[PDB]
RNA sequence: AUGGCACCACAAGACGUGGAGCGUGCGGUUUAAUUUGACUCAACACGGGGAACUUUACCAGAUCCGGACAGGGUGAGGAUUGACAGAUGGAGUGUUCUUUCUCGAUCCCCUGAAUGGUGGUGCAUGGCCGCUUUUGGUCGGUGGAGUGAUUUGUUUGGUUG
RNA sequence: AUUUUGGGCAACAGCAGGUCUGUGAUGCUCCUCAAUGUUCUGGGCGACACGCGCACUACAAUGUCAGUGAGAACAAGAGUCCGAGCGGCACUUCACAAUGUCGCUCCCGCUUGAUCAAAAGAGCGGGGAAACCACGGAAUCACGUAGACCCACUUGGGACCGAGUAUUGCAAUUAUUGGUCGCGCAACGAGGAAUGUCUCGUAGGCGCAGCUCAUCAAACUGUGCCGAUUACGUCCCUGCC
């Protein structure tokens, strides 16, 4: 067929959420002519925050930091796009930003 | 320099942490890390 | 748009922000949180608050005043936006909604330690497995003091007291001064989806 | 409060408000290399808007709730009457009582 | 590619005994494979170790590894 | 402070127009002073005739006559 | 006493301060200002403090009020906003004024009252956070013991870090 | 192969610590406008007999210089929002100015190819949204090899500074920073009485991310590159149960 490459991209605010996510998709929409070459994940990303707490005046100067790895997560697929957008008809959580795209 | 910052959720310079188009109050980010999703890393 | 770190961290704000103004608001409701759906054409948001006949209700109730609100404040063309109740079952069940109880009955000018140890006991019969509160504030003509109180177990090392209790913090002005009450609420650990095989959990067939 | 801007504004908001029956805003005072901006939720401007209301919520009538920020205006039920009177349309006001769809 | 630029190196003797091997249990047969290792061990610069770090994670406050900010004791 | 911000007196009237019997059918506009365009306070101020320069006090025109 | 235990124990030592030069922080020492807190470990690159203003609290100068709400009076035959040009401004802010035109009660005025306030106390206080103490601990329950406080349990022996 | 690793978490009381310098947590307690409010302006906290506390650097062949080396960590970055820049439009407008609109480019953040210059510096066209895709197939610091110094302040060293150019900022004038070339022999030859930390690819050196950030750290919080005595006991000292 006239296949698309189609992207369909998956960073989350955890690794957690958007596997879920990603995987029932792809089942979806998959069954049958949705066909996809096997989910490759992309760095996760990490923030970083480091914090002079306490007011001390006096005591401790001393910092506490808290951390928020995003996790990224990439199908793509040789499929139809109709068909991608007959099964695009999910309303999906959040923490689980997905992007589609189709390039080649 | 320490003027312009004004803190979004404070107004203040002083105070505020200045990371990642933030602009709250060191407390104040040390209250919000669960919302937003920020964990000890150390 | 915000970029890709960032879309994440709006998100995360807006869930912060959203529930600040919320417990603020939804004081009298015993505000217990909200639940974000981003969807196709609509915002949702769902209202665990104990009292959701109340924020229900008709012509203005809460809803009405708030979808309205959250327009215009979050910049919106309006009703692009819902926001559903939530009937958080088992009332006694949130250090929130409990904490928010409790800032009540301070404000109902209850006796503290025996209030509670009454609520406590309704916390705990509401199914907390725990409960700890704390009032922490003044006494005297103006001197400080504070006051323990648990009911349950509480979870006091590790992972899993994170995972296994809720707070909520509440400063009441009285005589003067500032009372602290905060709230500790354990609940079981009967959480089933919300994982039951804790640290300890070690169990024969 | 004083002003000499007034009515007008006074006007704007209370319709405003009014007829949708809120207004949420940001609380601000214009910048992203601003003209036009006015105060959000509005035409109007922030000033005119913070004093006028101001005025507005102190003597009652009015909710102004809190967060980060924001004020978040629900017009009460004496409000509505006084308003309805100031806006000068019959007995029945809409604002935060029209819920058919929930507001 | 790669500094730790010894570390490099007994990176690719191991990766050489590696390649010894696999050749050898598909090119040749065992006692000439198990020899050749044998050998290989018997002399061997870490072929299945890890020279575990390079370079630690910081310790804050002192910003460093075991050490510390001086104590001024007084 | 105390203060009350320097402005021109204003009391005894508003002496600016002057029409009659016989403007009647004559003229219709009959103020004292020359007239102002460009203000965004229109055609009903008189501008201050002031050293040459007609000025307008709000929208601070400069106009000569 | 006994039995342990630890690289702000020590111990093998290992590197380095100290002296030096530079910094910042600090002390001190001027100012109008130098906002201050905080000083054994647990002040002293801390005060989310990497101060040009700003920051910032402090000075000096100067206008602005954001002086809510009343009561009362004044105010549209005019408060007043605004103002050229100059006069007088740090300053084309009328700040003030001469001059005079805009402008238009949304006024002013008091008499109440009121607030922004980075205006004070952190021994007046939450919260928070430092320190305890980085220590291995802590309980209550019933039961036990004792008049009691109290105590046991929970320890004498081994073992464990 | 040891309570395996580094953390994170972590009892209970306790400490008018500290916490008015967050707090849109605040008692009680002050000013509220001829206020200490607020803005604005301008200053200051950054002022040098000195006493310190950290840091940093040098004093140097174990080095310095000139050059040469096929060394990657770890990890950044393009906001929104209908007179910024640009543009179109609109209308005003004898011409200007004007205003207004709309649109773009969005008040356009990293930035690449590369020309012309002593030099830093000036730039069409490009490119990259956190992007493992452009700034990332190069390119991380002390390595290792060829050349000045036949080890003496050599100038070790640069405090010190002078014109001079570029950039930040409304503003630097309590030099914002760079740049440049000269230019130094300041102190300083490794530091007393004292003294600080520390027992594994790690000490430790060595360097680099990352943010404070208009503009600026020896800080902050990481990253790396390189790369080790004996201690492993003892319980003395000095301290905790």
């Amino acid at each position: 067929q006239e296949t698309q490459r189609v992207l369909v991209k998956m960073t989350s605010r955890n690794a957690k959420a958007v596997e879920n996510v990603m995987t029932e998709l792809l089942l979806h929409a998959r069954n049958e002519k949705v066909v996809l070459r096997g989910p490759v994940r992309l760095p996760t990303r990490t923030l970083k925050v480091t914090t002079r707490k306490t007011p001390c005046g006096n005591g401790t100067n001393t910092w506490d930091t808290y951390e928020l790895k995003i996790y990224k997560r990439l199908v793509e697929l040789r499929a139809p796009t109709e068909l991608v957008k007959k099964i695009t008809s999910f309303p999906i959580d959040a923490g689980v930003d997905v992007a589609i795209t189709i390039p080649h | 320099g320490k003027g312009s910052r004004h803190c979004v959720i404070c107004s203040n310079q002083k105070a505020v942490i200045r990371k990642y188009e933030l602009n709250v109050c060191r407390q104040c980010f040390r209250e919000n890390a669960a919302n937003i999703g920020f964990s000890k890393l150390r | 748009p915000l970029s890709k770190k960032r879309m994440m961290v709006r998100d995360g704000v807006f869930y912060a922000e959203l529930f600040e103004f919320l417990k603020r608001e939804l004081a009298d409701d015993g505000f217990a949180g909200v639940e974000h759906r981003v969807t196709p054409t609509r915002t949702e948001i769902v209202i665990r608050s104990t009292k959701t006949r109340e924020v229900l209700g008709e012509k203005g109730r809460r809803i009405r005043e708030l979808t309205a609100c959250l327009q215009q404040r979050f910049n919106y063309k309006e009703g692009k936006l819902q926001l559903f109740a939530e009937r958080v079952e088992v009332r006694g069940l949130s250090a929130m909604a409990q904490a928010e109880s409790l800032r009540f009955k301070l404000l109902s000018n209850l006796q503290v330690r025996r209030a509670a140890m009454g609520i406590i006991r309704y916390v705990m019969e509401s199914g907390a497995k725990g409960c700890e509160v704390t009032i922490g504030g003044k006494i005297k003509g103006q001197r400080a003091k504070s006051m323990t109180f648990r009911d349950g177990y509480m979870i006091k090392s590790g992972t899993a007291h994170k995972h296994f209790v809720d707070t909520a913090t509440r400063h009441c002005h009285l005589r003067a001064g500032t009372i602290g009450v905060n709230v500790k609420i354990m609940r079981p650990q009967s959480m089933i989806e919300e994982d039951e095989v804790l640290p300890d959990v070690i169990t024969v067939i | 409060m004083t002003t000499y801007v007034p009515k007008s504004s006074r006007d704007d908001v209370y319709r405003f408000f009014f007829t949708e029956g809120v207004v949420s805003c940001k609380k601000d005072p214009l910048g992203t290399w601003k003209g036009t901006l006015g105060g959000k939720t509005f035409k109007l401007p922030t000033l005119q808007v913070m004093q006028l209301m101001r005025s507005l919520k102190s003597r009652g009538l009015i909710k102004e709730q809190f967060a980060w920020r924001h004020f978040y205006w629900t017009l009460n039920d004496e409000g509505i009457n006084y308003m309805r009177k100031y806006l000068y349309l019959g007995a029945d006001a809409v604002p935060n009582t029209h819920k058919v769809d929930h507001k | 590619r790669g500094s730790g630029q010894v570390a490099q190196a007994y990176a690719v003797r191991q990766a050489i005994a590696k390649g010894i091997i696999a050749y050898y249990q598909k090119y040749h047969n065992e006692i000439e494979k198990a020899a050749l290792k044998d050998k290989y061990l018997e002399y061997d610069k870490f072929l299945l170790i890890a020279d575990p770090r390079r370079c630690e994670p910081k310790k804050w406050g002192r910003h460093s590894a075991r050490t510390r900010f001086t104590k001024s004791y007084r | 402070k105390p203060i009350h911000r320097h402005k021109l007196e204003k009391m005894r009237a508003l002496k600016y127009f002057k029409v009659t019997e016989n403007d009647d059918g004559s003229f219709k506009v009959e103020r004292t002073r020359d007239e102002c365009p460009n203000p965004n306070c229109g055609a009903g101020v008189f501008m201050a005739q002031h050293k040459g320069r007609k000025y307008c006090g709000k929208c601070h025109l400069t106009y000569t006559m």
